[PDB]
């Protein structure tokens, strides 16, 4: 997270960390949408062009974390995947369209003060919160800078980082990339004349872009950290997966009934 | 049905986080 | 960096 802040403890109880077994390393961010399901970006598990293709046994899921590196024995919970689901039409070849993916935990997790699920939006909610100008929040343990002087510092944060960015008008988004953006994406960030900065960055992928409803006081996950051209560049914005549109697929996969 | 979106140490404790208002105000602009 | 997690997971 570029230009973010240390999050307060228990500020994003739905924040999940995607941990790789060997080598041990932080793969991506993710979110807990329930007792056994985790929502993340597809590109975190599969991106052929870089020979990226994780399977259920290569990863671990760590829920309830604050610190990036510590093993929070009393608070966090480590889970194993039972099955991974990637959107059938995830376009890793040209624009990362439908960059979404669900992961099914082996055993349900016990909610706590540190572990709590985020909500998925419904038609009206999406309709009224997803408006240009409105602010969303992004969280993660990714890079603090797009680039930095080697060995002179630490590109990564110690604790979970948080940033609040505004939603940008589609047209403004479209004119900022040579990429073919779809209706399954959205962009956020401040504009050059806005006076503020902020962005997600490598390591933040899969993380949730949430929004709070003033009428019910609940947090809704409206987007997923997807892709971006650098980090915190002027005249550039971050692209998020449009959770609401891909909701039927989620629905279809989950099978709560 | 299942509760979600209500942070156990915040909403449920009637407390708010440090930059939450920046979110809320952005609505009533 | 990472502190080591229980090996059962690794
Ligand atoms: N908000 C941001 N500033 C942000 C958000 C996410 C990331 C991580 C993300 N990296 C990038 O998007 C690097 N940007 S990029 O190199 O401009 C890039 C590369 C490949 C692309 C393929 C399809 C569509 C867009 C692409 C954009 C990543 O790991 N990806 C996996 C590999 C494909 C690209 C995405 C980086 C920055």
């Amino acid at each position: 997270i570029v230009e973010g802040s240390d999050a307060e403890i228990g500020m994003s109880p739905w924040q999940v960390m995607l941990f790789r077994k060997s080598p041990q390393e932080l793969l991506c961010g993710a979110s807990l949408i329930s007792d056994r399901w985790v929502l993340t970006a597809a590109h975190c598990l599969l991106y052929p062009p870089w020979d990226k293709n994780f399977t259920e046994n290569d990863l671990l899921v760590r829920i309830g974390k604050h610190s990036r590196t510590r093993y929070e024995r009393n608070i966090e919970k480590i889970s194993m995947l039972e099955k991974i689901y990637i959107h059938p039409r995830y376009n890793w070849r040209e624009n990362l369209d439908r960059d979404i993916a669900l992961m099914k935990l082996k055993k349900p997790v016990a909610f706590s003060d540190y572990i709590h699920p985020v909500c998925l939006p419904d038609r009206e909610t999406a309709a009224s919160l997803l408006q240009a100008g409105y602010k969303g929040r992004v969280t993660g343990w990714g890079n603090l800078k797009e680039t930095w002087t080697a060995n002179v510092g630490k590109g990564q944060p110690s604790v979970l980082q948080v940033v609040n960015l505004p939603i940008v008008e589609r047209p403004v988004c479209k004119d900022s990339t040579r990429i073919r953006i779809t209706d399954n994406m959205f962009c956020a960030g401040y504009k050059p004349d806005e006076g503020k900065r902020g962005d997600a960055c490598e390591g933040d992928s899969g993380g949730p872009f949430v929004m709070k409803s003033p009428f019910n006081n609940r947090w809704y996950q409206m987007g997923i950290v997807s892709w971006g051209e650098g980090c915190d560049r002027d005249g550039k914005y971050g692209f998020y997966t449009h959770v609401f549109r891909l909701k039927k697929w989620i629905q279809k996969v989950i099978d709560q009934f | 049905e299942a509760d979600c979106g209500l942070r156990p140490l915040f909403e449920k404790k009637s407390l708010e986080d440090k930059t939450e208002r920046e979110l809320l105000e952005s609505y009533i602009d | 960096d990472f502190e080591e997690i229980p090996e059962e997971y690794l």
